[PDB]
């Protein structure tokens, strides 16, 4: 779950940035009643809460990832390069996908057909 | 947003050869030539009734500075059965060229046997009230005719607020025909 | 009696000569021969032939032009057949033609 | 369990209707001389649209489903012909000139027609129309097949597709967006809008281009592959912006010869 | 102040520019523009850097621990399988519904 | 009977249009679905 930690933290940073984006967005829309709307303040608060959540989350994931679980890491250079169960799940997935595509094709044909008719005389 | 104008002989060459010069220029610009056109007019008593090839199911009757109703082709017959004419007819006839969304007609106006002049008709197909589009028409004609000149005729229609049908075209036609009969 | 017009053949574009089983008069399709030149070639081939040769010689050029235009489509281009250049007298444009 | 007499009456009526349709079609065969040729034998009207395609319109007097749409449409077409004969559109609103098409009036006073507008009223036959549709269905089938087959054989830049929900008898439309496997939101150029029509596929590209692909399939294969390459090279720039890098950027077209 | 402390500090600045506590005196748009520009650029840049750090760690984990990445794949695949049969089953329920409806309208 | 059969036709067309609508929404969900990495 280590690489899982890496990816999830990565996504948490995007979540940070996007939350900040929407927070400033909500702030921009604000009105200062002239009204008694007050729902604005509600969204602002409960929005600001998630940011607080994600920061502690980032601290936790950072700690767990730089924990360095017995790793004598080589510097990136020389990494740029100038299990059967995976195969089984991949095969099952590809089969299920193919069946889904038969279904999608059938529905496409039905929709083309129903369209042809009705649009012809309805 | 039709525009009509009378291009002099500039003789120079003969009136047919003037038409030939215009044809050659307009073919040079890169415009395909479509089926011929023909507009003709008659005056009664004063009433003007005129036919056009762009509208071969409708014949337009116009009083100068008055009403201008369009009618069905069977309005000639009503004028026939109404004898209660002068044989001053006029009849333009020539080929129809087509530019990109842009139609331009040149003709040799004829009264009796003697062609009195050369009349050119340009109509930018997709258009609305001319007051907004006349810029583009001038932009084009300055290349084709502008040598002599085009001179804004849609002022015959630019006074209004906003409308344009096909009648004002034949109104301009009648104005030109009244101009070509008078002077030699 | 499809008839190819260019060496590396594309069945999609080559030429199709058809004979209407009810009338005998020939029927031609070429996928976009301007629909007027197709009519001209129609009347020719129907009259006598003896005439497929010159029209094949012209269709060769047409198909070349369309292949070039289609290739150049992707890029920025305004392809055309003729330019209105003054200097045709001595500059080599007169040579290649 | 409607009365037995009604079953025989309706069967006979349908038999007469399909006889009438096939008669009309066989007439149009020896008639207007469609651009594609067509054989009529006695009860099978074989024709070729786009070559390698043989459309057979038959009459199975006793005593597919692609063309099932085509059949049910043909039926409505002939009944539209009949209705055109006797309809209110023919009826004159003013107690006046004869039974014109309610538009041939407006073809009068309202100076209406040039060659094109007047010609818009003339008819286009019955076999020509159905031939059109048949072609359209086929074309559409070929495009869907080649796009999905392209999707099957790559697994690098994914070719997502979304057909429309209003497919008219003449012309259909679809959107194709090619995206990178994970980065979608972030990166999205290379988007198209095919207009599949009878005998031509018009492509409108997000960048602003308008290419008119032919009715073949190799052409669409090639165009979509060109877009796939361009998309990889665009996705790298989008990613460099996504965060972290300055670009000494590309030529969409050229590279460096 | 490894990296995450830097991001927290940057976010803190990017907001607290305005909020702080004090009398405001005219706001003279230009200084607001310059402040927001600098703060927001540093924020996005520390975001840059944290993303770079995580990605580098993933590359290391790949070149070292491939059992980890292959298990990541098996996890994502099985999750997609579940999502897929869920979608098809929902659509099957919808098909049953509309089937009964259409054939009913036929019966009536 | 003309009015009766017309009402029946209108009912059938309405049902069919709502059907083509609901199935179209489902097909859009699938358009999203059958286009996602088939790497395995």
């Amino acid at each position: 779950n280590t690489a899982s930690l890496c990816r999830i933290g990565q996504e948490t940073v995007q979540d940070i940035v996007y939350r900040t984006m929407e927070i400033f967005q909500l702030l921009r829309n604000m009105q200062l009643p002239n009204g008694t709307y007050q729902d604005r303040l509600t969204k602002l608060q409960d929005n600001l809460r998630q940011l607080s959540v994600l920061f502690r989350k980032l601290r936790l994931v950072y700690d767990k990832c730089n924990e360095n679980c017995g790793g004598m890491d080589p510097i990136p250079v020389e990494q740029l390069i100038p299990r059967r169960e995976i195969a089984e799940v991949n095969k099952k997935l590809k089969q299920k996908n193919q069946q889904l595509k038969q279904i999608m094709d059938q529905l496409r044909n039905l929709i083309w057909d129903i369209n042809a008719m009705l649009a012809m005389r309805n | 947003v039709t525009c009509v104008s009378q291009m002099p002989v500039a003789e120079g060459k003969s009136v047919q050869q003037t038409v030939e010069l215009l044809t050659r220029k307009l073919e040079m610009l890169g415009a395909e030539k479509q089926g011929t056109f023909c507009v003709d007019c008659e005056t009664y008593h004063l009433m003007y009734v005129m036919h056009n090839s762009e509208y071969p199911l409708s014949c337009f009757a116009l009083f100068e500075n008055g009403p201008c109703l369009i009618a069905d082709t069977n309005f000639d017959v009503l004028m026939v059965k109404l004898k209660g004419a002068k044989a001053s007819k006029i009849e333009t006839r020539g080929t129809r060229y087509q530019y990109c969304d842009f139609l331009v007609k040149v003709g040799t106006v004829t009264m009796g046997p003697s062609a009195r002049g050369i009349s050119v008709e340009v109509e930018y197909g997709p258009c609305v009230v001319a007051s907004d589009c006349w810029s583009l028409l001038l932009e084009f004609l300055q290349s084709f005719l502008g040598s002599h000149t085009p001179g804004a005729p849609a002022v015959f229609g630019n006074r209004h607020d906003a409308v344009y049908g096909p009648a004002d075209t034949m109104v301009q036609y009648m104005e030109l025909f009244n101009k070509i009969r008078k002077q030699q | 009696l499809v008839v190819p017009i260019l060496e590396p053949c594309g069945n999609s574009e080559c030429l199709h000569i058809f004979v209407d089983l009810h009338s005998g008069m020939f029927q031609l399709m070429l996928y976009g021969l301007d629909q007027a030149t197709l009519d001209d070639m129609e009347k020719s081939v129907n009259d006598d032939m003896k005439r497929i040769i010159p029209w094949i010689q012209q269709l060769k050029f047409w198909l070349g032009q369309q292949r070039c235009k289609q290739s150049i489509k992707h890029l920025p281009t305004i392809s055309s057949e003729t330019l209105q250049l003054s200097n045709y007298s001595t500059h080599p444009i007169g040579n290649l033609s | 369990g409607s009365p037995h007499w009604q079953t025989k009456l309706e069967a006979a009526q349908n038999v007469l209707l399909c006889k009438e349709i096939f008669a009309q079609l066989s007439r149009e065969a020896v008639q207007i001389k469609s651009q594609v040729p067509h054989i009529v034998v006695k009860n099978q009207i074989i024709s070729q649209p786009f070559p390698s395609l043989q459309l057979s319109i038959s009459l199975c007097h006793s005593s597919e489903d692609h063309l099932y749409v085509l059949e049910h449409n043909l039926h409505l077409l002939i009944r539209e012909f009949h209705k055109q004969t006797l309809s209110s559109i023919m009826m004159p609103h003013p107690a006046s000139a004869p039974f014109g098409h309610k538009r041939m009036r407006l073809s009068g006073p309202q100076a209406f027609d040039k060659n094109e507008i007047n010609s818009l009223q003339s008819s286009e036959g019955l076999l020509e129309k159905i031939i059109k549709q048949a072609k359209h269905i086929f074309l559409r089938s070929r495009a869907a097949a080649t796009i999905d087959s392209l999707a099957s054989r790559i697994e690098d830049p994914q070719i997502q597709a979304h057909w429309s929900n209003i497919n008219d008898v003449y012309e259909s439309s679809v959107k194709v967006l090619i995206t990178s496997q994970g980065y979608e939101q972030i990166c999205k150029s290379i988007q198209l809008q095919l207009n599949i029509g009878v005998e031509q596929i018009r492509v409108v590209h997000r960048d602003g281009r308008v290419i008119t692909l032919s009715y073949q399939e190799q052409e669409l294969q090639d165009f979509l592959l060109s877009q796939m390459s361009q998309h990889q090279v665009h996705a790298v720039q989008q990613l460099a912006k996504v965060m972290g890098w300055q670009v000494l950027s590309f030529s969409n077209h050229v590279g460096l010869g | 102040s490894t990296l995450v402390d830097e991001l927290e500090s940057s976010f803190e600045a990017c907001f607290a520019s305005l909020v702080s506590q004090d009398y405001v005196n005219g706001t003279d748009q230009e200084e607001i523009r310059t402040g927001v520009d600098q703060c927001i650029q540093k924020f996005l840049d520390i975001a840059r850097q944290t993303e770079c750090f995580f990605l580098q760690k993933r590359l290391q984990l790949s070149v070292q621990k491939p059992e980890q990445v292959i298990k990541e794949d098996v996890s994502e695949l099985r999750n997609e399988l579940q999502r897929k049969d869920a979608l098809v089953q929902k659509h099957l329920t919808k098909l049953r519904h509309w089937q009964q409806v259409l054939e009913d309208i036929n019966v009536q | 009977r003309n009015q009766q059969l017309r009402t029946l036709q209108e009912e059938c067309d309405r049902k069919l249009i709502t059907l083509r609508d609901e199935i179209s929404i489902d097909l859009y969900e699938l358009e999203e679905e059958y286009y996602s990495s088939s790497s395995s």
